[PDB]
């Protein structure tokens, strides 16, 4: 979260120069997730 | 406490009789419960304020005990506590919610400027210097003694002086000498 | 260093504007609660009056009848310029001493603005919220210049002699000799004081120089000053932030209720808001009354402290300061 | 009470006599005059999907979500004969009067004889296996009849589910609020005279349902609608709520009412420095209040709450003279006469550089009003100076010793 | 502080579980909000004391 | 708790209270000294000869 990873902005507003506690849908801190790799065909 | 009973708190009336004669059972229960909650909260606030006032009054009563013991049963030596200036005598009378004090003090009205000295010594080899006791060494040379609270020159004797060590700020008397300094 | 608080911030609330925020329907509903708003206003007015009389009594009791000039060259080898008005003045106050400048500058106080606060607020925050919420901070009884006058006149106050116990005589004795007699009265002989004049003056000057740079986080009386300022700000913050309480309504603002509901539902939600805000105002009035009596008692204690430590030497160990008390100086502080 | 401030003071105290003092009174409230209205050209909300085809059943309800469009609510309501409506945290008049961020409509064919099964606390088959209303948003449930058969095509019959379970009725699957039933695939096969239960062998699921018949009567429908506020930059507005656009360039600095892309309120607008995001069009503080606006003219306007000037009355009872103190405001904003003091702009005082020792009407900052035997005078509190004594340069000192005295009683 | 939790404040019960198991959604919101407001006012009074 | 007669009796008995003499710092002795002489000794102790 220190780089604001996976943060969804509020839909119809904005905030300027404050710190706000917002309840919504966020990814958990330290979650590795799942990594997917797309390769290239045989050549 | 008396005027909080007229608060409707959101109900149609602040009296139970109008609610009972204006609505049905469920609405009566709702309005009466509204009044009950409002009055209970007001009573809680009243209890809190009475507790605060009672503890404050107890502390002030202890302060009044201290004031009686200091000013009425004695003469306070620290200025400004009992009254203004030099406290003389105090009288305490009953008051509707406490005690009322009459601090009689010493109030000077006319002041004159007098030349004063810290102390006096002669030129004897073991020089004995004297200092005033609750007063000043005034003049206008010939030195007299006066009280601190009233100007009245008086002869310098052993009844108003105390022997002190020699200081460089003390006046060195050579021509005339008080009986404390004479031998 | 000791801080005694003598006053709190004087706040008056417009009950109608606070409760209804200038809405005609809310005012029509609040007309049933006019007496409670009137009682709130009257209680706040009485508390502010009592505060003004307490401040007047404080500054009447610490007045001096005689004063000597204590400029450099007359105080001897004692540097007392930290307690005096600077010869070059930049404080905006022509009577404020340097130590009062250091006290006031290092405290975080939001400037309310008694002259153009409304204009400054509308030109470009619990101070700009006075004209929004519906309250107002009342200015103190005396301007800071008069308080600085009263506190600076106590530094060079002429009192009776050390051996003459009383307050009926005005002995014009220099500060060096007064310090000499004060040190003699605690159990130091005249020979020691005569042989150690320069060392005593140096130690006094060192004590005052260390007194200069001592308003930092470690200092506890400065923390008391900031705590009084924070208590005033917290009262204002509670008063301003209680207006966002919905109290169970669909919104904490009258406009949304008016534009989202029909007549009966508007009446019910606005009545909930009115009851909540009236209860909040009653709690605020009770808190202000309690703080007012506490400040009055503490101001009386400040009167006693001035009369004991500043205008005389205390023989009671531990009351004024630790150990043997020599001399005390009082300076104006925020709220005390 | 409305004549002047001293009469308002008398009315507030509810007596014809009040003691002398400085009393706070009601502030000079500035009611909003003028309108700033900014709205987009928008488009018509597409309701033709509801009318183009047969309505579905209650277990297979269709949903329409509308955003950033205008709709003719009167034309839509004129096509239905509403039998009843129940609304939560909103009213139909407010729906026709105001704007909202989104509008969601859940419509299905529903018989009016089963109207009690769609209500709040119902525990019948409709609320258990077909449709449960969601109350997380302001909602209105509308049950109406369709008078003209050319508006919406008539379905064959009314159909619903009575129970939906896996193996035994003790393992029934209940529907969620605003969601579809687990037995939707089984209930898609329909219920008629011959078919009244449907079973799946793979998952084991079973669904039982009932039916009505529609024969030469009007169609009865159910509409469950819901709205949201403050969740979008654009708004859904009925066409009766759309007004003419005005401009803010002439209403700056005063309390005005605004309607900015459906967001309504009152406030004070100033040409402020652009902050926040342009695309979101709205800047909010930590208390969910509008503090800024990115307008379509390229300027950013900062929105401020409407403020009231504090007013105080300086009343003297004996001389029956009153003066007005406007706390902490210059005399130009208010526009003897007005003058600027340390405590604001006063009206009704005369300045004569008078100095008084004690006075009973303190205005603050060592200023006070003194009655003159006739208008009150602006005076200053006197600071008496102590008697200055200069020590002499010798081994002697001067002392002031009393020669006369009195006895003072404290 | 402990006994202010048994105040119904006008609700059908002073416990949330009975309100949850006795009423529908909207009435649950109303009664729970009533309890919330009562308990918040009680906590404010406790803090002042 | 007390009727006003008892309170006034308590406050009245303090006016004529006899105490230790001015030169005897204490409250163990009761010196029957007239009011004029007590005032004389009280004025003597503040700096009047
Ligand atoms: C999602 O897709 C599945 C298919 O994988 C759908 O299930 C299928 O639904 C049809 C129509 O209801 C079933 O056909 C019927 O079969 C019965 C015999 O069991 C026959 O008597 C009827 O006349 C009709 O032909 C089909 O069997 C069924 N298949 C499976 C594997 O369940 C399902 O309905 C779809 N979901 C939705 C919501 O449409
Ligand atoms: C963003 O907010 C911070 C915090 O309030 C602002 O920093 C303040 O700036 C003022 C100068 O006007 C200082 O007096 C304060 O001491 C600062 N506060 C803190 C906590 O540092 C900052 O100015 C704001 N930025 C903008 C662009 O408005
Ligand atoms: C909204 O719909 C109503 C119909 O209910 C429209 O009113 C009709 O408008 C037409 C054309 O202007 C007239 O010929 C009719 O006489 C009107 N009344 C009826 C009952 O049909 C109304 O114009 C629509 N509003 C908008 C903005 O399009
Ligand atoms: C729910 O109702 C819709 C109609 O509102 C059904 O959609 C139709 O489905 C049939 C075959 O599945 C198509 O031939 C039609 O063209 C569809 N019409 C529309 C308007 O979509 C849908 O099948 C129903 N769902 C269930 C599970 O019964
Ligand atoms: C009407 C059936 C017979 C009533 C007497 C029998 C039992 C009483 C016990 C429980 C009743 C609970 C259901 C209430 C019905 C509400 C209507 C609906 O849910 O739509
Ligand atoms: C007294 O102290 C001030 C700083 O507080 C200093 O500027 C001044 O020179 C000092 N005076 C003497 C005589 O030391
Ligand atoms: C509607 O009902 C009328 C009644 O006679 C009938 O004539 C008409 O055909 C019907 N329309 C449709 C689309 O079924
Ligand atoms: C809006 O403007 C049009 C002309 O552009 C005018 O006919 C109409 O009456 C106006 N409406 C209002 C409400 O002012
Ligand atoms: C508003 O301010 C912007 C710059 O911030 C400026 O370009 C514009 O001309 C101003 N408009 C008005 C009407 O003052
Ligand atoms: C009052 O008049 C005097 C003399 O003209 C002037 O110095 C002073 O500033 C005036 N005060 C006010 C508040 O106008
Ligand atoms: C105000 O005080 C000064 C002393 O500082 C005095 O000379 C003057 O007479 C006083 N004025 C009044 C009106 O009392
Ligand atoms: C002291 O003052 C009073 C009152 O003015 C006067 O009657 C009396 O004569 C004065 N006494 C002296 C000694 O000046």
């Amino acid at each position: 979260p220190l780089f604001a990873d996976g943060i969804i902005y509020p839909t119809g507003r904005s905030y300027s120069n404050i710190s706000l506690s917002y309840q919504g849908l966020f990814p958990r801190q330290g979650d590795l997730g799942r990594q997917y790799i797309y390769s290239v065909t045989h050549a | 406490l008396a005027s909080e009973l007229s608060n409707t708190f959101g109900a149609i009336s602040s009296s139970i009789s109008d609610i009972l004669k204006r609505l049905d059972a469920v609405e009566q229960e709702a309005q009466i419960d509204r009044l009950i909650n409002g009055r209970l909260t007001s009573l809680n606030a009243f209890v809190a304020q009475q507790l605060v006032r009672s503890e404050t009054a107890a502390r002030s009563s202890q302060l009044a005990v201290d004031k009686v013991n200091e000013c009425v049963k004695s003469q306070s030596k620290r200025n400004g506590f009992c009254g203004s200036g030099n406290h003389i005598v105090s009288f305490v009378s009953n008051a509707p919610n406490g005690l009322y004090f009459f601090h009689v003090g010493y109030v000077p009205t006319a002041h004159i400027n007098a030349t004063a000295a810290y102390g006096l010594c002669n030129t004897e080899l073991p020089p004995r210097c004297i200092a005033p006791i609750d007063g000043y060494f005034v003049t206008n040379p010939e030195w007299y003694y006066t009280g601190s609270a009233f100007y009245n020159p008086e002869p310098i004797t052993l009844a108003n002086t105390r022997y002190v060590s020699k200081d460089t700020k003390y006046q060195e008397l050579n021509n005339k000498l008080p009986p404390p300094l004479l031998s | 260093q000791e801080f005694i608080q003598t006053t709190i911030q004087k706040v008056t609330v417009d009950c109608k504007q606070y409760v209804c925020n200038g809405f005609e329907k809310c005012e029509q509903l609040l007309r049933e609660y006019g007496q409670f708003c009137a009682k709130i206003n009257q209680a706040l007015h009485g508390a502010n009056l009592r505060q003004d009389e307490s401040v007047s009594n404080l500054f009447s009791n610490i007045k001096t009848q005689a004063t000597q000039p204590l400029d450099a060259g007359l105080t001897g080898d004692f540097n007392l310029t930290l307690l005096q008005v600077p010869k070059v003045v930049t404080s905006q106050y022509s009577y404020r001493s340097a130590i009062e400048d250091l006290l006031f500058n290092k405290v975080t106080i939001a400037d309310p603005g008694y002259m153009q606060g409304y204009d400054e607020c509308m030109k470009q925050d619990l101070i700009c919220a006075q004209f929004v919420a519906g309250y107002k901070v009342l200015p103190p009884l005396y301007d800071p210049n008069m308080e600085s006058m009263y506190t600076t006149s106590l530094t060079g106050a002429i009192l009776g002699a050390a051996w003459t116990a009383g307050a009926s005589s005005f002995a014009a004795i220099p500060f060096a000799q007064s310090v000499f007699y004060r040190m003699n009265g605690i159990g130091i002989t005249q020979q020691v004081l005569s042989e150690n004049q320069k060392q005593i003056a140096n130690k006094f000057n060192q004590a005052l120089g260390a007194m200069q740079t001592g308003f930092t986080t470690t200092n506890l009386a400065f923390a008391k000053v900031q705590e009084a300022v924070n208590a005033n700000a917290q009262a204002l913050s509670k008063l301003a932030s209680e207006l966002s309480n919905t109290f169970g309504a669909i919104s904490s603002s009258i406009s949304d209720i008016l534009k989202r509901l029909d007549a009966v539902e508007q009446e019910a939600q606005i009545d909930r808001l009115i009851n909540g805000r009236l209860t909040s105002l009653n709690a605020f009035v009770a808190q202000q009354l309690v703080r007012s009596e506490t400040a009055a008692r503490s101001s009386q204690l400040a009167v006693d402290k001035v009369n004991e430590c500043v205008k005389s030497q205390s023989k009671r160990n531990g009351f004024c300061g630790s150990g043997n008390h020599i001399v005390s100086f009082v300076s104006n502080a925020p709220n005390g | 009470c409305g004549y002047d401030d001293v009469a308002q003071l008398f009315c507030s105290y509810e007596s014809f006599d009040v003691d002398s003092g400085v009393y706070s009174v009601s502030s000079f409230e500035a009611q909003p005059r003028g309108y700033f209205v900014e709205q987009p050209h928008s488009s018509e909300c597409d309701f033709s999907a509801m009318f183009s085809s047969q309505p579905p059943q209650v277990y297979n309800f269709s949903r329409l979500v509308f955003t950033n469009c205008n709709y003719n609510l009167t034309r839509l309501l004129s096509l239905f004969q509403v039998s009843e409506f129940s609304c939560h945290q909103v009213s139909p008049s407010a729906l026709a009067s105001g704007c909202y961020s989104s509008l969601t409509v859940d419509y299905f064919a529903y018989p009016l004889s089963m109207a009690s099964y769609l209500r709040q606390g119902s525990t019948g088959p409709i609320a258990q296996f077909n449709y449960k209303q969601d109350f997380t948003n302001p909602t209105c449930r509308i049950l109406a009849a369709v008078p003209s058969n050319v508006t919406i095509p008539l379905p064959q019959s009314y159909m619903w589910l009575t129970q939906c379970y896996t193996n035994s009725p003790s393992n029934s699957h209940y529907v969620e609020a605003g969601s579809y039933t687990p037995c939707l695939g089984l209930a898609s096969r329909g219920f008629n005279t011959f078919n009244s239960m449907h079973y799946d062998p793979a998952t084991g699921l079973t669904a039982t349902g009932s039916y009505q018949y529609i024969s030469e009567e009007a169609l009865e429908m159910a509409f469950i609608i819901s709205v949201q506020y403050g969740t979008d930059s654009n708004s859904v507005c009925p066409l009766q709520a759309v007004h003419n656009d005005t401009k803010v360039d002439d209403k700056l600095g005063r309390c005005i009412e605004y309607s900015l892309y459906g967001v309504t309120g009152r406030g004070v607008f100033q040409n402020c420095t652009p902050v926040g995001l342009k695309q979101q069009r709205f800047v909010y503080d930590g208390f969910d209040n509008l503090v800024g606006y990115h307008s379509d003219n390229g300027n950013y306007y900062c929105v401020r709450p409407c403020v009231s000037v504090p007013v105080s009355v300086i009343y003297d009872k004996a001389t029956n003279n009153h003066a007005t103190l406007f706390g902490s405001v210059a005399c130009e904003h208010v526009d003897a006469g007005p003058m600027q003091t340390s405590v604001g702009c006063v009206v009704g005082l005369v300045n004569t550089s008078l100095i008084v020792d004690n006075c009973q009407l303190p205005l603050g900052q060592s200023l006070c009003a003194v009655p003159a035997t006739s208008s009150l005078q602006l005076a200053t509190i006197n600071f008496t100076e102590p008697h200055m004594l200069t020590p002499i340069n010798s081994s002697r000192f001067i002392v002031e010793i009393p020669t006369n005295f009195s006895f003072g009683v404290t």
